[PDB]
RNA sequence: GGCGACACACGUGCUACAAUGCCCACUACAAAGCGAUGCCACCCGGCAACGGGGAGCUAAUCGCAAAAAGGUGGGCCCAGUUCGGAUUGGGGUCUGCAACCCGACCCCAUGAAGCCGGAAUCGCUAGUAAUCGCGGAUCAGCCAUGCCGCGGUGAAUACG
RNA sequence: CGCCUCCUAAAAGGUAACGGAGGCGCCCAAAGGUCCCCUCAGGCGGGACGGAAAUCCGCCGGAGAGCGCAAGGGUAGAAGG
């Protein structure tokens, strides 16, 4: 099934800006481990249509964690010209886009299941993912 | 009261017996 | 004074007056006049301090009433609970514990009455 | 007094600690605390005629006046209308609390719920101690007196022991026993 | 209440199958058809079912009841 | 098991609303019945129910029977009350081979409801109402306050 | 459309704009002058009428409670009761 929503309990006030702050992220804790391209904003909506073939890849199930936040609104008037009112904001909520921010790590199936699943999704998105081991945990 | 007991007010229009109503 | 745990009768006659607590009928307080020699006429209120101890505890002592009855009262309701008997329902069932008719009164041990009702046969009656 | 709790406690109390159990000394070990008394109910300025009688009896009755609560929100609320005040607070540590206890002790207490079997199972976490409770005439002295009033009550004692375990170190020091 | 202070009211195999499973050991248990006796503990947990007017309706025989008759574990009919 | 089932609604009798009410002792009056393999006087165990024993009739001398309301004198303070029974538990009882479902009763502890019930709807002209009373058939034993029946007390009212 | 808080405002101070999240046109004689006094909010726990919450005690905990009504700032050597 699935329609409902997540974007903070309720109103959380609104209304944010911009930048490029050359992002970042300190390592993980799962095993294998996926950074992310280009320094932007994100799309709730570009998550979604990830997982999808991630799961159905993973028939038995797959298994991954991962690590962001939604944070603020966006501006985007219905057409007429510039202002605030109540528009542009309440239909599409965006996280930080840390460059190489770890956008997800992966588990349970090695760079056979994984690897392949992994990259789809990165493989998809509007850059790339990469590697990970061990380092500092 | 009639519809009681341990009376022999009710007892009577039942017509019992016990420690209430005979003599020795 | 009082005669029974936390129990005070007054300004009435010993007769009469006792009849109230728990395990107190009409006739053991017969048995409370005739051993202790008390004579029922004579009020609460005034009589020797004699008829007042050698009663009060005279009572509280040779047996049991308000709550060591009430108790054993209602053990007798929860021990029907071992397995459950069938006069051990009613019982854990809200309902006349000593066999009738539930086809009739008894608004006594359920509640008033608890109507909610609804045949729609069609309109000729 | 000098009799009672007096060539009580001291004269025989302190043995009970010489084999029984070795705590160590006087100065060190569970005296007393002090004496804690209060009351709630909601009822007041009906006509306020309410309060200047419940306030005529309830302090006299204890043998001493103490301070007053009363009073705070004239309108709705959600646990009462009719002025919506309080209760009162009175306290003791000397002879006085000694007096009054040792004659509801083993006096307004017989006339109790239940004789044999009292209640030595509501203790706090260190030397605190709750019990709640109504009544009127369990005054030894004050017999029925003032049908025309009733009302609940709540008090509880306190100590400086080193747990529940010396506030029923009392319990069966001199008397009420555990539930049985 | 109650009444016959004596000789109650029981039946007459009864008394035998009991006596019997409790005489040279416990070992098993059995099942039993109409209804009618009071009890006596010669078979306590030691019990059977109750083949009333519709089916079975058997029990853990509890003490409890000491001596006490068949009607409290012994129910049929329908509800709700 | 079982039509003696229960979420509710109707009929009909039986009771409590109580102070012309109360409860104990002692006291007196009916008719009709109806007693056989049956009615059981009378004493006693029993605090009592029952139970134990036992005579009459041999059936209008023996049985159900004594009585009820009532008289007396003593005891209550409109309080939902010496009011009140639903109501539960407990312990004995007996017909029946035996009573959970459903027996009746002996005694012990239990106190809803209820200060008269809406719109309404029924007997009847005098022994009338109304009330207190005992018996019949049937039933092995029964909640039969049902139904048949005999009397103690004894009103009111009617232009039309 | 005049004023008050705060972001916007790019760390003094300023900074606009059909941007942002919001208030006032009073009340007060005590919420005012002053000398003495306390501590909170609360969390657990012990307990008649207490189901979070009538009320009372003990350990605990620096201000997140509190202070006439929006914010901010302030403040427990309090203005705070």
């Amino acid at each position: 099934m699935l329609m409902p929503r997540r974007m903070k309990y309720r109103k959380q006030q609104r209304g944010r800006l911009k930048g490029a702050t050359k992002g970042g992220d300190y390592v993980a804790f799962g095993d294998f481990g996926l950074v992310a391209l280009e320094p932007a904003w994100i799309t709730a909506q570009q998550i979604e249509a990830a997982r999808v073939a991630m799961v159905r890849h993973f028939r038995r199930g797959g298994k991954i964690f991962i690590r962001i936040f939604p944070d603020k609104p966006y501006t985007k008037k219905p057409l007429e010209v510039r202002m605030g009112k109540g528009k542009g904001n309440v239909e599409g909520y965006v996280a930080v886009v840390k460059p190489g921010r770890v956008m997800f790590e992966v588990a349970g199936v090695t760079e056979e299941q994984a690897m392949e699943a992994l990259r789809i999704a990165g493989h998809k998105l509007p850059i790339k993912t990469k590697i990970v081991r061990r380092d500092a945990y | 009261g009639k519809g009681d007991r341990r009376t022999r007010r009710g007892k009577i229009w039942r017509g019992t017996y016990g420690k209430y109503r005979p003599r020795k | 004074a009082r005669i029974a745990g936390v129990e005070i009768p007054r300004n009435k006659r010993v007769d009469v007056a006792l009849t109230y607590i728990y395990g107190i009928g009409k006739a053991r307080a017969k048995e409370a006049l005739e051993k202790t020699g008390i004579n029922p006429a004579t009020r609460v209120k005034d009589l020797t301090e004699a008829e007042v101890v050698r009663l009060r505890e005279y009572v509280e002592n040779t047996w049991k009433l308000e709550g060591e009855l009430r108790a054993e009262v209602a053990a007798n309701i929860k021990r029907l609970m071992d397995i459950g008997c069938y006069r051990g329902l009613r019982h854990r069932r809200g309902l006349p514990v000593r066999g009738q008719r539930t086809r009739t009164n008894a608004r006594t041990r359920k509640g008033p009455r608890k109507t909610v009702a609804g045949k729609k046969k069609a309109p000729r009656k | 007094l000098d009799l009672a709790l007096k060539r009580k406690y001291y004269e025989e109390v302190r043995p009970e600690l010489i084999r029984r159990f070795g705590y160590q000394n006087v100065w060190e070990v569970p005296r007393l605390e002090k004496v804690v008394i209060n009351q709630g109910l909601g009822e007041a300025k009906e006509d306020a005629r309410i309060l200047e009688k419940a306030a005529q009896e309830l302090a006299l009755i204890t043998g001493q006046k103490p301070a007053v609560t009363r009073a705070k929100k004239s309108i709705s609320n959600f646990k009462l209308r009719k002025g919506m005040p309080i209760g009162l607070r009175v306290t003791l540590r000397r002879d006085r609390m000694w007096i009054f206890l040792e004659k509801l002790l083993n006096v307004a207490l017989p006339r109790i719920r239940d004789f044999r079997g009292l209640n030595p199972n509501s203790f706090d976490g260190r030397g605190n101690y709750n019990l709640g409770l109504r009544e009127q005439l369990i005054f030894p002295e004050i017999t029925y007196d003032m049908v025309d009033a009733l009302r609940g009550m709540d008090i509880a004692v306190v100590t400086t022991a080193e747990t529940d375990e010396e506030a029923r170190a009392l319990l069966e020091l001199l008397g009420f026993p555990f539930r049985k | 209440p109650r009444s016959l202070k004596k000789g109650v009211f029981v039946d007459d195999h009864l008394l035998e199958k009991v006596l019997e499973l409790n005489a040279k050991g416990e070992k098993r248990l059995i099942k039993t058809w109409s209804r009618r006796s009071t009890i006596v503990p010669e078979m306590v947990g030691h019990t059977i079912a109750v083949y009333n007017g519709k089916q079975h309706v058997p029990v853990y025989i509890t003490e409890n009841m000491v001596g006490h008759k068949l009607g409290e574990f012994a129910p049929t009919r329908t509800y709700r």
